[PDB]
């Protein structure tokens, strides 16, 4: 509680110390009679020092919250709804005019994702609506985190919505950084598999230089969702039920990432060898000989 | 006196008063949570004598952003669905800026106009002033001026014509906020609707007619030719006036720390348990002055 | 390894041409020498190469047979033709939102999938999780717009499609599409908790499929309990009016109206 | 050139491949013509067939990435019991350009 | 029985003690459970019951 930003930082950097030194250690409310661990009260102290006036206490206090897991799960979970001081900490320490400590409550969204997969899943929205910031450090801090706990999530039909809808990226390392999130990615519905092929192919005829990033993004991404892509093959291949369709050009790169995908997924789904056209048949011939680091071996 | 940022509109202030030692800080109005285009309020440890705060919204935290902004748009969807219109008054300089864009990047996904009823002089003149204060508006506007305007709108219209139009999924922006008069009761009085005639509530609509009664079934009116509506459509009071809630006034005022507290720019019902609150909280007075009421206080200097 | 058998089906295939004098032949011949030999190397390729021959020949007047009741070749690189028409109105059946013009294309694909699993559950068994992967799209949506959406009937379709593949569907194979489809019900029981008496007869044929799951194989249901028990108890405290959710969360004690 | 190989005339599309074979050395690694060649090794065509194969030599000896694309089509060609003897020896040959790698060229 | 939460922890606390028999000797309880729901006939016997449950082959 001291009038000067630099005394607050230092002692919320030694609160943090003598938190992990003595986390189960038992200390009491003054008020309330209530015996509290160590960590859980400086968890609070913390919390309320994310509402601090100047931005580097918080910054401090949000890396801080990061560094600590021994905290219960009830006060992780408090952090994030709306209404132990600690009622809507990263609620406010996500939507800060500063985009320093909006990094760093990220970052520490992502620590304590990993510590806690029941909080991921608390923290899908909140970090998936981070995406629409338009700082650019902010937007790749939040994608590299993302990717990071992606293993212990799956995203949900409207967040994936939102991510769609403000995934236009023009920049290369963006685009990147999104090709190797897509890499590691979960999601739940096929709709947004086929938008994520919209856009990709999007982004295949305005980039030619990130062909090869998508080829590769589309391998990861079917190898993964077969399940889900198994609807979409015929939506894709526009196999028509009672015609012999024209064979598509080979060289086309959009076509080309469509069977990169369709393979990688045929690979765990004995039915999509069932659906393939005849020159499916053919192409996949080829890709297998010539690309057969994207193309798998499939049991045909 | 000295100014303070506020985060209510463009340029409002907290004005602290000190001579000699004494000192009273009036925070008029603000918002602890910083806006799509305006940042948060903040207050260095003044330890004023007196604060005198706002207290319009005493209740909780009003979902944080996101599901406010979430909710909103899914009535907006909803009611446009069925190809009604959506009637929202607003003041043009407010919260009208924030709407504006949240609306507009919601359309980014289908890609249809919408019409802006402030008059295109006065949306020229917001857009320009709101261009010439950047240092009073938020780090994210601050900072990605330069990059793009986004005040650059490209979806407005001028007056009357569209509003009589056919029951599309127009949204209109009516000049004069609070329902009590001008271009926001001449199109509300003409329109009725399921889906059309969505009137959704940003403000507090203090005392005037029509508006006030969000909390009522907004049914009744008190007019000559009065009209009725129905349940569909919108009588919702959406919180995105941008004034501080309870949490807010706690954090302001932990924040400067004062010596007393005075509440002033709320209802009686809401100061009274603020100020049950601030006392039962953070054992600082609190008053509860009403008009004319004369509050004096003693001074240590 | 058993792409060998799969390498020759073609030659075999193309021998027996059309004729189903011939297929219904030799699916008898290996029927009768798998009751010979049973589990034994000879008998366990005779069940694989007729499990092929029926997978590419649909058209047998024996479908599943007692060998095929044990046989774990559904997951096999085996491939069939009903693929694509399982597909097809598996697909047709998925969409019943709002565009009620699509209900009656969806009332003839779960009675058609209903007549399947009555003649063929194996072809469908094998596409389980296609339809377990369709439901995911559903539980997160609100209340009112499900309702509205009438989304429920896909669900109760799909519901009515795992009572009438059992005991084919408790397999061993078939338990993570079965799991999914359970935890897709499971979760819209808890998303839509406000309101669950529009739900009644979904929750009694849900409440008889995990009785019957129960049943058949006690472990698998019991570990897919243990794996969600604390969103069902969840569930069983919002809503305790739900005397049949509770009475199921009661048959943990075992080891671990209608007449006429 | 290349608009012939599309032609429903075996003998337009053998003299297509020749001539593809011929211009090898300006339009390696072009991969429309691999999959030409590739599609027509397999042709019911006899003539076709041979063009296809004095094509696959001479884009085996330019580009590497066509040799081990093709090095295991040629094999499961001469393997192959359907083959006759004559179309064997002729495929045979097309092994010499598997020099291209170490690894290839031990298979 | 359950609505009254004092025959459930008494429940709990017989699996305690069973699981205690069982690691030591788990002989005598079943026959004192038997001479119980003999002696306590017939109003007792759902405990047995539900011991059964838990329990089939030797109880049965
Ligand atoms: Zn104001």
């Amino acid at each position: 509680s001291d009038d000067y930003e630099q005394v607050r930082s230092a002692a919320v950097q030694l609160i943090w110390v003598v938190s992990q030194l003595y986390p189960e250690s038992i200390v009491p409310i003054p008020s309330s009679n209530e015996e509290i661990r160590l960590v859980d009260d400086a968890f609070g102290k913390i919390c309320h020092m994310v509402s601090d006036g100047s931005w580097v206490v918080r910054v401090q206090a949000a890396k801080l919250l990061g560094s600590m897991e021994q905290v219960s799960s009830h006060f992780l979970e408090q952090t994030l709804d709306k209404k132990s001081g600690a009622c809507g900490a990263f609620v406010h320490g996500l939507e800060d005019e500063m985009y320093e400590v909006r990094i760093a409550a990220v970052e520490a969204l992502c620590m304590l994702a990993q510590s806690s997969p029941s909080f991921a899943e608390k923290c899908l929205d909140f970090l998936v609506d981070m995406f629409n910031d338009e700082i650019e450090e902010v937007r790749l801090q939040s994608i590299h985190t993302m990717r990071k706990i992606s293993n212990n999530i799956t995203l949900r039909e409207d967040q994936l919505d939102t991510v769609l809808a403000v995934l236009e990226d023009s920049s290369r390392d963006i685009r990147e950084a999104l090709h190797e999130l897509l890499c590691c990615t979960n999601v739940s519905t096929k709709e947004g598999i086929h938008l994520a092929l919209v856009e990709l192919l999007k982004n295949l005829t305005k980039y030619p230089t990130d062909r090869d990033s998508i080829w590769k993004c589309l391998k990861f991404l079917g190898s993964r969702h077969p399940t889900l892509v198994l609807p979409l093959v015929p939506e894709l291949l526009s196999t028509h039920p009672f015609f012999d369709t024209a064979e598509p050009d080979m060289d086309d790169p959009a076509y080309i990432a469509v069977l990169v995908l369709i393979f990688n997924a045929a690979k765990t789904c004995p039915t999509m060898p069932a659906l393939f056209s005849d020159h499916t048949f053919r192409h996949y011939a080829y890709l297998r000989d010539s690309l057969s680091h994207l193309v798998p071996a499939l049991r045909l | 006196i000295k100014a303070y940022y506020a985060g209510h509109v463009l340029g409002a202030a907290m004005f602290q008063i000190k001579v000699g030692s004494e000192s009273v800080v009036y925070t008029g109005d603000y918002n602890m949570t910083p806006d799509r285009h305006l940042g948060a309020a903040w207050i260095d440890k003044c330890r004023p004598n007196l604060l005198i705060t706002q207290s319009t919204y005493a209740t909780t935290i009003r979902d944080s952003k996101r599901c406010r902004e979430r909710d909103f748009l899914k009535k907006v969807h909803e009611t446009v669905e069925r190809g009604g219109k959506v009637l929202i008054p607003v003041f043009a300089l407010g919260r009208a800026q924030e709407l504006c864009i949240l609306l507009e990047t919601f359309w980014e996904r289908m890609n249809l106009k919408v019409p802006i009823y402030f008059s295109t002089g006065l949306t020229e003149k917001a857009n320009h002033y709101y261009k010439l204060f950047i240092p009073w508006t938020n780090q994210k506007i601050r900072k990605t001026f330069v990059q793009r305007n986004m005040f650059e709108f490209k979806h407005i219209k001028a007056f009357d014509r569209a509003f009589a139009d056919n029951p599309g999924p127009m949204v209109v922006f009516a000049t004069p906020g609070m329902l009590h008069a001008g271009q926001s009761l001449q199109i509300f009085r003409k329109w009725a609707g399921n889906e059309k005639n969505m009137v959704i509530m940003p403000g507090y609509c203090v005392q005037g007619t029509v508006g006030h009664k969000i909390l009522s079934g907004q049914r009744k009116l008190e007019m000559e030719g009065r009209q009725v509506l129905e349940v569909k459509m919108q009588v919702e009071y959406m919180s995105f006036s941008a004034h501080a809630d309870a949490k807010g006034i706690m954090q302001l005022v932990g924040q400067a720390e004062p010596e007393s507290v005075l509440l002033v720019h709320g209802e009686a019902k809401k100061m009274e348990f603020l100020k049950q609150k601030i006392e039962q909280e953070l054992r600082v007075n609190c008053y509860m002055p009403a008009n004319g009421e004369t509050v004096t206080l003693p001074t240590s200097p | 390894a058993c792409s060998l058998i799969q390498a020759r089906l073609p030659l075999l295939l193309s021998c027996c041409c059309g004729d189903d004098e011939s297929v219904r032949k030799v699916t008898e011949h290996l029927s009768g020498c798998i009751q010979q030999w049973g589990d034994s190397v000879l008998g366990r390729r005779c069940r694989d190469l007729l499990l092929q021959l029926y997978l590419q020949r649909p058209e047998l007047r024996v479908p599943v047979p007692e060998v095929l009741l044990h046989s774990e070749g559904a997951a096999s690189s085996s491939v069939c033709k009903l693929d694509g028409l399982i597909h097809r109105f598996i697909t047709l059946l998925a969409d019943t939102s709002d565009s009620r013009a699509l209900e009656n294309r969806g009332a003839d694909a779960s009675m058609a999938c209903r007549k399947l699993a009555v003649a063929h559950p194996l072809l469908l068994l094998r596409h389980l999780p296609m339809i377990a992967a369709l439901l995911h799209g559903r539980t997160h949506l609100n209340f009112q717009e499900f309702r509205q959406q009438n989304h429920l009937s896909c669900f109760l379709h799909v519901l009515g499609l795992l009572e009438l593949l059992q005991p084919h569907v408790f397999r061993s194979e078939h338990q993570g599409a079965l799991w999914d489809c359970l935890l897709s019900f499971i979760r819209l029981l808890l998303n839509y908790r406000k309101s669950s008496r529009h739900l009644a007869a979904f929750i009694n044929k849900f409440v008889q499929f995990i009785h019957k799951y129960i049943t058949y194989n006690a472990p698998a249901a019991i570990s897919f309990l243990q794996k969600h028990a604390d969103p069902l108890h969840d569930l069983s405290f919002d809503n305790s009016d739900l005397v049949m959710l509770k009475s199921l969360l009661a048959g943990l004690s075992l080891p671990s109206p209608l007449t006429a | 050139i290349f608009s012939v190989i599309h032609s429903n005339d075996p003998v337009a599309r053998a003299i297509t491949l020749r001539m593809l074979g011929s211009l090898a050395s300006i339009i390696p690694e072009r991969k429309n013509a691999h999959h030409s060649i590739r599609q027509s090794l397999d042709s019911h065509d006899n003539v076709e067939v041979e063009a296809a194969v004095f094509a696959a030599a001479n884009f085996s000896a330019q580009s590497k990435d066509f040799a081990v694309g093709i090095c295991n089509k040629i094999s499961e060609m001469i393997q192959g019991l359907a083959t006759p003897v004559d179309l064997k020896l002729k495929l045979i040959p097309i092994l010499q350009h598997m020099h291209h790698d170490a690894i290839l060229a031990s298979s | 029985w359950m609505g009254c939460r004092a025959t459930r922890t008494l429940m709990d606390i017989y699996v305690q003690c069973l699981s205690a028999l069982i690691g030591s000797c788990p002989d005598a309880c079943v026959d004192a459970l038997l001479d119980t729901s003999v002696q306590h006939s017939p109003h007792f016997d759902w405990v047995v019951a539900h011991i059964g449950s838990s329990f089939p082959g030797t109880i049965i």
